[PDB]
């Protein structure tokens, strides 16, 4: 958490959190990259270092606010981070190379440029509504894994974590319907003071 | 250089030249007692500002010669980013707006 | 049973989280005991726990 | 090291100067309090004076910050008395009711090209471009145009060979060079209409 | 609905535009330095863009009914022109944002810089239309003194220009492989002329040509600049003085 | 004064009647013309 504050305050020359401070949770912002930082501690000892090697993410579930989350089916995740699918479903998408076997997911380590959100058309960010003031706030539940991407680790350190996004723009439609009404509307407003003043 | 000084005291052309600028010695003694009236009181100010508190901005408004030759570059254009960049560092938030009010007064003005 | 919690934290340390603003009253809570004057005599330090 | 054998003296002389300086106000009161109040300097004479009295008798945190500009302005008002400088003066006080439509139109100017400059400011090339009013004050500072190539390198290399740093660039450099140049040319036009007033 | 729908527009024109134009183009002109603002668009970015959008279907709105209307003399004001221009601009950026989907790149790219910087000029034209009452006639008259000179201070711009572009050019020519990393092509060239005629750290550029094996274009520079700071400097500061001055000569 | 001897200080200027204050940092001004004889202590409890 303290490295990607510090990294994102470096790269971005900002970080903003929520307008209610959380002391674990902190909250990321769309605007600024990405770029994931993980550690191993082994808790029975005195040593915690940094994970240096790749590692498998991908998003498994949305929610608006607490509790208001959902697990997403295996077709569900392949729509949302494969690169394979044609269908404007993706959340994220890095300029990178490294890929894992059969061209599913995308392959990143600690030397990998960031991330790039996107959440296109078919996820959730489209058609939102925050019911009050301030930018709705999202969260991702997601697992970061090394089943396949290990050369020396007899097994992955699958973790699975929540992270906050806030300030979402992801549309269209809604503009346009408010622009078509207040141009009919105020076209009619203005028609009826003109044939009224005549 | 004073004995080519006496050598260019000729030239009567040079001389008539002289004779037509020589009225305003008084006037330029003025505005030169003016801008000295102005650096002294930007200088009581500089260091009352910033060297009485004595931590930091030495030698720009601490000794007295290097905070008037300080104020000099202030009052020309030359050095008032470097200088800026030198004093905004010290806590001192309303000293940009006070060097940037002394310049759009004595710059200006002088000119 | 409780630190399996998902996020990295400082330095991992239980005790001295849930310490946190209390790890700078250790000679405040030793004068207050040693007189034998603070509660019922009971005294609980740091390494402790 | 002068102030240690000073400092007795230097509360002396300032009461001296202190009860003078009261002692010429109470004589300029002495003819009128209706025509001293009614005046242009005596009123700035009087606050003067009112000011060092009460930061004097009462306790203040005005210290030497007030003390000594207020005895250098009371310096510069009485050298205006004498001959050969109220003439310079009188017209500087002349000129500042036009140079203040100058200033006016500079500075609406300044802000009507700073929302074009606000713009490509912010959250990029920062620190001196964002906040927006350090950046109203940058562009004041490059307006008065001395060493801005500090802020040339600090645009630089947005993309090595065009980019915006064309762009950008060549729109606040045009935009910075025509608001100098009409902004001395104002200038020393308030100041040659004012004093063709003191010579007319 | 020929000409009798013309003073029909004119006059309902004249009563609905300085009605509802007012209004609308205020509030247009306090969301937007509102928005400008960055500090509080943080505190937004969902309330913003939103009436962007509705005060740009208000603006079209604008455009459609001045279509609409008389044409020809309006299209005769170079205000009007520019009114024309920037909602051409506003139908195009708005069209390719509703459109979505396209091949090139987003995400705050440099068509997006192109688009916030055609949202200035359009809130340079709502503080422009605002300004219809009190102009205040001291600094409209110091304006009209302003702009009496028109012609010789264009003939002293094209003559800078002309200075300038062969100040570029000759020393271009000379500076060939010298090492040129500083202005190595045109836009950097005549951005060092500027500094060179804008008195910034042309005095560097000297110490650090003497570094270099090159001693003789240090003069060659010297008297460029020399020649042309005076004479360009002194024509703007004479032709100007004089210009105020017989304003100053009348009443 | 930090956040380490508020505690003592706001318990122990009630009972002890007298200003409670914190070492290595302890200055001194004086106005005077004359011999001023100052003695230090130590708060009682906190050594035999």
């Amino acid at each position: 958490v303290s490295y990607t504050i510090m990294h994102s305050e470096e790269i971005n020359k900002h970080y903003f959190d929520c307008v209610i401070k959380d002391a674990e949770m902190p909250c990321f912002l769309f605007r600024d990259l990405f770029q994931p930082f993980f550690l191993v501690q082994d808790l029975v000892t005195g040593d915690s270092g940094s994970f240096l090697g790749s590692y498998v993410l991908k998003v498994v579930g949305g929610g608006r606010t607490l509790n208001t989350i959902r697990d997403y089916t295996e077709e569900e995740i392949f729509r949302y981070n494969s690169p394979l699918d044609t269908t404007n479903s993706l959340i994220w998408k890095t300029k990178v190379e490294r890929t894992t076997e059969d061209k599913k997911f995308y392959i990143m380590s600690h030397e990998s440029p960031g991330v790039e959100w996107l959440c296109l058309e078919n996820s959730p960010c489209y058609d939102i509504i925050p019911q009050s003031i301030y930018p709705p706030e999202f969260f991702f539940k997601l697992l970061v894994s090394n089943r396949g991407v290990d050369n020396s680790t007899y097994c992955d350190y699958k973790l699975t974590f929540i992270v906050h996004i806030h300030g979402l723009p992801l549309s269209s439609k809604r503009t346009s319907f408010i622009v078509m009404v207040s141009t009919s509307f105020f076209i009619a407003l203005v028609v009826f003071y003109i044939l009224f003043c005549l | 250089s004073l004995r080519i000084l006496k050598l260019i005291s000729y030239s009567r052309g040079i001389r008539t030249l002289i004779i037509a600028v020589g009225e305003t010695v008084y006037t330029v003694a003025s505005v030169l007692t003016l801008l000295f009236l102005l650096m002294f009181v930007f200088a009581i100010l500089g260091f009352c500002l910033f060297g009485v508190t004595d931590r930091g901005d030495l030698e720009n408004w601490g000794n007295l010669a290097s905070a008037f030759f300080t104020l000099f570059s202030l009052a020309t254009v030359d050095g008032w980013t470097d200088l800026q960049e030198e004093l905004d560092k010290r806590k001192f938030t309303v000293s940009r707006a006070f060097t940037i009010l002394f310049i759009l007064l004595a710059s200006f003005i002088f000119l | 049973s409780k630190y399996d919690k998902p996020y990295a934290d400082p330095v991992h340390d239980p005790t001295w989280r849930w310490w946190q603003h209390k790890t700078k009253d250790k000679d405040y809570f030793f004068y207050l005991f040693s007189n034998r004057l603070a509660a019922e005599g009971i005294y609980i330090n740091m390494n402790a726990y | 090291y002068l102030g240690q054998k000073h400092y007795e003296l230097f509360s002396t002389i300032d009461d001296i100067v202190l009860t003078i300086l009261i002692c010429e106000v109470l004589l300029g009161w002495l003819n009128g309090f209706w025509i001293f109040w009614k005046d242009g300097w005596n009123i700035l004479n009087f606050a003067i004076v009112f000011i060092l009295f009460m930061g004097f008798f009462i306790k203040q945190l005005d210290m030497v910050a007030i003390t000594y500009p207020l005895r250098v302005l009371r310096l510069v008002h009485v050298c205006m008395a004498v001959e050969p400088l109220a003439r310079i003066i009188k017209v500087i006080l002349q000129s500042m009711p036009d140079l203040a439509n100058v200033m006016a139109l500079i500075l609406f100017f300044m802000l009507v090209f700073s929302v074009f400059g606000v713009t490509l400011f912010g959250a990029f090339v920062p620190k001196h471009f964002q906040n927006m009013g350090v950046a109203l004050y940058t562009l004041f500072i490059c307006i008065t145009q001395d060493g801005w190539l500090d802020i040339y390198t600090d645009f630089q290399m947005d993309e090595r060979e065009y980019a915006m740093e064309v762009g950008g660039a060549i729109y606040f450099a045009v935009f910075i060079t025509l608001g100098a140049f009409i902004g001395l040319n104002l200038f020393v036009v308030v100041v040659t209409t004012n004093l063709e007033q003191m010579m007319k | 609905l020929l000409g009798l729908q013309q003073m029909i527009l004119s006059l309902t024109q004249s009563l609905g535009f300085e009605t509802f134009i007012f209004i609308v183009v205020c509030l247009n002109t306090v969301i937007l330095v509102a928005q400008t603002f960055t500090e509080l668009e943080i505190r937004g970015e969902w309330y913003f863009m939103v009436l962007d959008s509705i005060f740009l279907s208000i603006y079209v709105l604008e455009a459609v009914l001045k279509l609409i209307a008389l044409g020809l003399e309006y299209f005769y004001d170079p205000w009007n022109n520019l009114d024309f221009f920037i909602m051409v601009m506003a139908v195009l950026d708005f069209v390719l944002l509703q459109i979505n989907s396209l091949s090139y790149s987003f995400y705050n790219h440099s068509l997006f810089r192109i688009l916030k910087v055609f949202k200035s000029m359009r809130a340079l034209r709502a503080i422009r239309v605002l300004r219809r009452l009190s102009i205040l006639t001291s600094l409209h008259e110091v304006a009209g003194t302003l702009s009496g000179s028109l012609p010789s201070i264009t003939a002293i711009l094209t003559l800078m220009f002309t200075c300038l572009f062969l100040f570029s050019v000759v020393l271009r020519a000379l500076f060939q492989d010298s090492d040129p990393k500083r202005f190595q092509n045109i836009f950097t060239t005549l951005f060092t002329l500027f500094t060179m005629l804008t008195l910034d750290d042309w005095s560097l550029i000297y110490i650090d040509n003497r570094a270099q094996g090159a001693w003789y274009i240090i003069p060659i520079l010297m008297i460029y600049i020399v020649i042309q700071y005076f004479i360009f400097l002194n024509l703007v500061i004479a032709v100007l003085v004089d210009n105020f001055q017989m304003a100053l000569l009348k009443g | 004064e930090p956040e380490n001897v508020k505690k003592m200080k706001h318990y122990l200027e009630p009972l002890l009647k007298t200003p409670v204050y914190n070492p290595l940092g302890l200055n001194l001004t004086i106005q005077g013309s004359e011999l001023f004889h100052f003695k230090v202590s130590v708060v009682p409890g906190v050594s035999f």
